[PDB]
């Protein structure tokens, strides 16, 4: 009835899958092997797991959600992990020799390698499915396929049925701290060819993850694994309407062309929390108001681009758990009220509340405390551009040395595909540009 | 499964891949019989990307022997592990190459690659989805560059997709082990700049001043050595053979070390190095040790970071830490020195981690980044080249084989020319 | 609802800041921990610790106070000691490398370091708070950054709220004991940027400390522990308005300009009592009469500065427990009877009562004996100026030879800072010199 | 965190600083071996600050090691708790200074420097918020002023941020244990007077009359020596290593100790100093030790408060006493002598307290003050650099080192400025 299907790409990307079916799985509670620990009453109103646990004609409930990647190793330590109870065999597809992180051959030279077992494995899921609503599509511009064979996905499924949603998690090149130096080429490369297959997706940057987990966390040394379980927490609420009952139950397709009021700029921040410690769950009371003025915190802003250098457009807060809509409502008044704060004014107000009534459950093994409401701040402003505007630069000049540029052209891409895809970002610089200007008069 | 294979010849390289497979079977912990004796399916798991299992189990690997007399066959073939072999692959000559390299490469070049080429191939039908593979020579002489260049042009030509990882043996400027060095050297390279994937160099004086310096070690030989280098040799593959939350392959690897195809020449740094006592002076961290990475001490080549710059660098990690140490460092260091780190390539230093480290230790590190301080390595032989050349000093050993000297113009201007393109790529911003 | 908040800083300051919340959680009775021993009945009528003890979801009721000092070990005894449940993380920001006692570092050179994530904790508490009155702030002309960086404190905070009121706790000088020889120079560089950042304040000596504890509290060997302890009674009581009820509850923005009349000379002496032994609590009665005829002993003058020297202003002699209206009034004409005593006569009678009805409570361990009434006369005369004429005159020569100066030019202030300075206690010794004339005819 | 290293040199100050970390394991409990057998946290709290823990635990010390010649460094080597040190830090010569102080500055001093100072600033990065660090060496020849001198030039330059608190031995007025003492002693208080940060007057011939009038010892070497100042020089960090209801640090001491730059030569008092059967006549009270910490017995330096006048006069007191008493004795003994007190000082004492006294005895008492009665030592060693000047007396030793006279002067004309600049500041008011 409402259903949405994960899809996981690049060394980050899958471990961010791993991180989430392992929380969902935590948050319905049904065991790893595919069964949940009692009977299941039979009731109305609203589905259940069934939007991604996967129903059998027994104690078998496996994800809505599928692997492909190049770089086949890790994958199999789901192959191998406590879970391969859970998970399906045909719910896997990886390729043993990935990218090397050439987009273009993921996409262009590995790209035409196992495409057509992906879209049957897709059809086999939407056909299984009802109302799915959209896609959970996951990669990243590092483990190389994230950028490359996602790209030719994208561009072919959206052709395939268009009237899903794209769900779009994938990472994006952290400011200064990095994984390699074609980045540059992944990002843009992908960026020309991500944008019209591309309906919104969200920029998920990891420093961030760092200096927040540990001074908000009071992490001391974190990794992927903590990564990945931030990640979880906030695609966890992201959906939850679909799952929980909330006051207002918003959706997807509701946030589509709303949250990304024209079609170009369509992707955005969000910073979640309440992201704190046992010592101070306790010595902290956790206010509406503080998860909400504490949500605008740019220093609390969850990818490095800061907000208060942009203006912002449209911020869906919504909300788990025990939610007031008065309060959080005149916590809106007092985000009007920021004065530091500048919005897309032509747009004065788009705001769409969020108020989901179950509040969070926690991950055992976790750094997070445990509370009584979440927040997402999915918002969009004009601050982006900046941090792209880097990646433009960066990729300009070593672009400009050709440096690398052999691995490429040697896979069959066209130089006009680089210096187009950046009159691409030429153009979307003219968009951030554009909209962030003040209608006259 | 990107499993590869190993070709050596090479007066020492022949020792060394000895040494080599003897250090993968220790962290493989199988018995010398070749039957496992380890205590987990790990290293089972990606076993075969360089062994292999026989009929029975024995466990095999995927080496191939050159050598142009067989006292290495029977040296090797008197090793330890050596129940762990394949008698087939033990292809030898009745000769020797005497080191010119014309011999090795012509008279007896042209004499024995056959054999190894053909069996190389049934290798080749062994390998579902070959990575690549490994030679090992040294760039001075003949005992293992006189064929190995025949190697890389043949396979390279057969398989124009496969890895061709080269490490071979330079001479080091102050000890001239032979007089006929630059020749066979310039006449190789000439070759290797065109036909070979990856190169890292192989001094024997920076080994020396490892062992005995920072080994704080009086008695050096080759067998020491090996370990040192088939620690590293040993460690690029780890990722590739163990899980790692931050992964490459070498196509990975070079694809994200290599500007332009010449500058397969790479320079290298493993640790940690320390004699018995030092663990009660110091302990183990991911910035101490980074704090060794960039150590000229630790570059175990001729060429000089503090001296180039870096075009490139990298890190392999074997262990269990937090990555938020380990970019940070990286990071931090980037800036640091930043001079010694070319401009134009942000963020020119690039990261790995293997789940595991090496057995025995609980971190790994390794750094095989590129500068260009290799310019005076090539400056140098071809130097010499260039004095006895104007002499012909043994060009009569040399033009008894029957090859010209506008070969050796060819790969004069030629390596000359290499150098001045790094010139350039390092004169540049 | 009626707020105040307290500030922490130099080595005695939060020395006497952990004796204060030590003391309240006493007296409240509320456990180390942040739980009372039993549940609280709900009632109205007037507030209750909310004031300052935190309420939580639960008993933990943290203190609304900061602790901000470059000197970090001590803070720590805090950080591990018995209130380690009581006190709250984010309540802590010290810094590593403190002033060393230079004015101009921890007020220039570490005066940069800080300050934001101070601001930071301010608005999340004033953001906490309500009817938050004012704001104490406590720090010292010694543990240095007590001046410097609490200079800058108050030199921002005042700008940020101002309408907030301004209570001032810092230690003086003493006039012949002392601490170091920099003491000139931390002083008038924290006074003429003290005056016009502070709203009023008060001037606690040691040396009267010692020779009262000594005498009236029968004390052979004191330190810190009786002094932080004393001063903890006297802030005890100075606050009690807000909360506990008293015949005329009287506040401190009530206090503000109508103890200081004039804007300028906005300091004051505080002579507490009944500070008496448990063999002097028996041979003895206590009169409201003894509290208040011995309220105005110069000799009893808990700031080294004789009354009898100078010309009294006001007298807000708040009292704690059985007050009488009538006998105090009587010896409040009492005081109008003392001949020694002279007032400025342009404000003939300036008076103001404070009746709380509670009597004392007291902290076991300690030397001060239990009685049923308190006085504060917190009270402003001409007298005081003169020890700022030591000030500037040990502090003039000093100065005129340049001494320790290379210090400071090193840290980046500049010489007028100095003789300019000199000009502001010039000025103040004009306002001394001036309200204490007797307007003519 | 305010942690701090130390570097000594030093024919004597190579033992000093032995003797010195060596009582600071023992305030800290650790075993020799390196890992800890207290009975408190904190000794463990603010344990980094001088010390390391290590991989396991082992717990190493911040120190530096100067010398031309290893036999100190076999010596120590040699040393208990030798097993608590650091393999790395033994940083020797192959020479010795022959105490020619241009002969350890330039001949031996440009020539071991960079061993030192690279390693060193491997600890300038193993060092969080660095205080400082220690120098130790002597202020009349080359063992250790020979480098100290470059490494005060060197690291000051390195880290104009960083606190130079230099303890070196000076010659007393009888004994001259060499007799080109005047010249490295002059040549080296030109830099010392420029570079250093804090600096505290060493003599042997006090440390003597400590021991045999008031230590009642007939017994005298160096190691008890080293074990009464470590003593103190050991107290001052203790407040910062250790809680105190006053607290005070090397910054708020120094800039609350100096006027003027120029005058960070300080004498020192430390103290109880008795004899076995003293405490059978006498007992501890802070007026007691009070009324040591004005004795011009305890004033360990060749000048005398007795005949100059305190600039500056401060107290050092670990223990667990009521600083009621403290101050009053504080400013009793202010007035009480007053004469001696310099007078636009209001206040030239300055106070301090740490809870917890050394280990032990109940109470610390420690005086730096600074007269300047030190006039008279600079004057005499000037003076006897005058004498053989005028003879040029042993300048062939030195010339052969290649330097010039015109620094003589410079150093000469420049020490006498300081001396006289002593003066006013004394002679005025
Ligand atoms: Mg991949
Ligand atoms: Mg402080």
């Amino acid at each position: 009835m409402r259903e949405v299907i994960s899809i996981h790409v690049g060394q980050g990307g899958i471990q961010v899958g791993n991180a989430c079916w392992e929380l969902f799985c935590l948050e319905h509670g049904i065991q790893p092997d595919g069964q949940m620990p009692s009977d299941k009453t039979i009731g109305g109103g609203d589905d259940a797991f069934n939007t991604f646990f996967s129903e059998t004609g027994a104690g078998k409930h496996v994800p809505r959600a599928v692997f492909l990647d190049l770089e086949p190793t890790v994958i199999d330590e789901v192959r191998t992990g406590t879970y391969r109870q859970l998970f399906h065999p045909e719910q896997l597809i990886s390729g043993k020799e990935d990218a090397a992180n050439n987009f273009a051959r993921g996409h262009y030279t590995i790209g035409k390698e196992i495409v057509d077992l992906c879209l049957d494995r897709i059809r086999k899921l939407a056909d299984n499915c009802t109302g799915l609503q959209g896609f959970l599509v996951f990669n990243s511009v590092g483990g190389g396929t994230g950028s490359g064979l996602g790209s030719l996905l994208l561009e072919r499924l959206s052709v395939d049925y268009g009237k899903k949603s794209k769900l779009g998690f994938t990472i994006y090149p952290s400011p200064q701290v990095s994984t390699a130096v074609v980045e540059p080429y992944n990002s843009i490369l992908s960026t020309h060819s991500l944008l019209e297959h591309t309906d919104v997706a969200v920029m998920l940057d990891n420093e961030a993850i760092y200096d927040i987990c540990r001074r908000n966390l009071d992490i001391e040394r974190p990794t992927y694994t903590n990564l990945n379980r931030l990640i979880a927490q906030v695609i966890s609420s992201l959906t939850a309407s679909l799952r929980f009952d909330g006051a207002l139950n918003v959706d997807i397709t509701e946030f589509q062309t709303n949250l990304v009021p024209y079609p170009r700029i369509h992707f955005m921040l969000s910073s979640y929390a309440p992201i704190i410690s046992a010592e101070k769950a306790y010595h902290e009371q956790l206010s509406v108001a503080e998860i909400t003025n504490s949500a605008f915190e740019p220093a609390n802003m969850m990818a490095k681009c800061d907000p208060r250098h942009g203006k912002y457009m449209a911020c869906s807060m919504m909300y788990r758990g025990d939610v007031v809509p008065k309060d959080v409502n005149a916590s809106i008044a007092t985000i009007k009220t920021k004065r530091t704060i500048q919005f897309v004014d032509w747009c004065p107000t788009g705001f769409k509340v969020g108020i989901n009534y179950q509040p969070p459950t926690v991950v055992p093994g976790g750094d997070l405390a445990k509370v009584m409401r979440a927040v997402c701040m999915i918002s969009n402003s004009t601050a982006i551009a900046e941090v792209f505007s880097r990646l433009d630069h960066k990729f300009d000049l070593m672009y400009a040395k050709r440096a690398f540029v052999h691995w490429y052209v040697g896979e069959g891409m066209e130089e006009g595909e680089f210096s187009e895809a950046r009159e691409d970002l030429a153009a979307l610089e003219k968009d951030y540009e554009e909209v962030g200007i003040e209608t006259a008069e | 499964m990107r499993e590869i294979v190993h070709i050596q010849g090479g007066q020492c390289g022949n020792q060394i891949g000895a040494k080599f497979w003897e250090v993968i079977s220790d962290e493989h912990g199988i018995d010398p019989t070749g039957t496992y004796h380890g205590d987990s399916d790990l290293q089972l798991e990606r076993i075969n990307v360089y062994y292999n299992e026989a009929t029975g189990g024995r466990y095999v690997p995927r080496a191939i022997l050159m050598d142009l007399e067989p006292g290495t066959m029977d040296s090797v073939r008197a090793g330890p592990f050596g129940q762990l072999f394949r008698p087939d692959n033990f292809v030898f000559g009745q000769t020797g190459a005497g080191n010119n390299w014309a011999k090795g490469h012509y008279t007896e070049g042209a004499e024995l690659i056959d054999s190894v080429l053909d069996v190389v191939r049934k290798e080749a039908e062994g390998c579902d989805c070959l990575q690549g593979f490994q030679i090992t020579h040294s760039l001075g002489g003949g005992t293992g560059s006189g064929m190995g260049t025949l190697l890389i042009s043949k396979v390279r030509e057969e398989y124009p997709d496969r890895i061709m990882e080269t490490f071979s043996v330079v001479p080091s400027p102050k000890v001239s082990d032979t007089v006929v060095e630059p020749y066979n050297a310039t006449l190789s390279v000439h070759q290797l700049v065109e036909n070979a994937d990856e190169c890292m160099v192989i001094d024997n004086e920076a080994l020396y001043d490892i062992c005995f310096r920072t080994l704080k070690l009086t008695t050096p030989t080759y067998g020491d050595l090996n370990h040192l280098v088939s620690a590293a040799m040993s460690g690029v593959t780890c990722c590739l053979r163990f899980p790692g939350q931050l992964n490459s392959d070498l196509r990975k690897l070079a694809v994200n070390l290599i500007p332009f195809p010449r500058l397969h020449f790479f320079m290298i740094g493993f640790a940690p190095l320390t004699s018995r006592g030092s663990q009660q002076y110091r302990a183990l961290t991911v910035p101490e040790l980074t704090q060794q990475m960039f150590d000229a001490k630790n570059m175990m080549c001729a060429a000089d970071p503090r001296h180039g710059r870096y075009l490139t660098a990298s890190a392999l990690f074997r262990g269990r830490m937090s990555t938020k140490e380990v970019d940070e460092q990286m990071l931090n260091v980037q800036n640091k020195n930043s001079s010694y780190f070319v401009e134009w390539i942000p963020n020119n230093i690039k990261s790995s981690i293997c789940d595991i480290p090496p057995k025995g230790l609980k971190m790994a590190v390794t750094f095989v980044g590129n500068s260009t301080a290799i310019q005076e390595m090539f400056k140098r032989v071809a130097e010499q080249f260039t004095a006895m050349f104007r002499r012909k000093a043994f060009l009569h050993w040399y033009t008894g084989e029957g090859m010209d000297e506008m070969e050796f113009t060819e790969a004069e201007s030629n390596m000359n020319d290499l150098v001045s393109e790094y010139q350039q790529y390092q004169d540049a911003t």
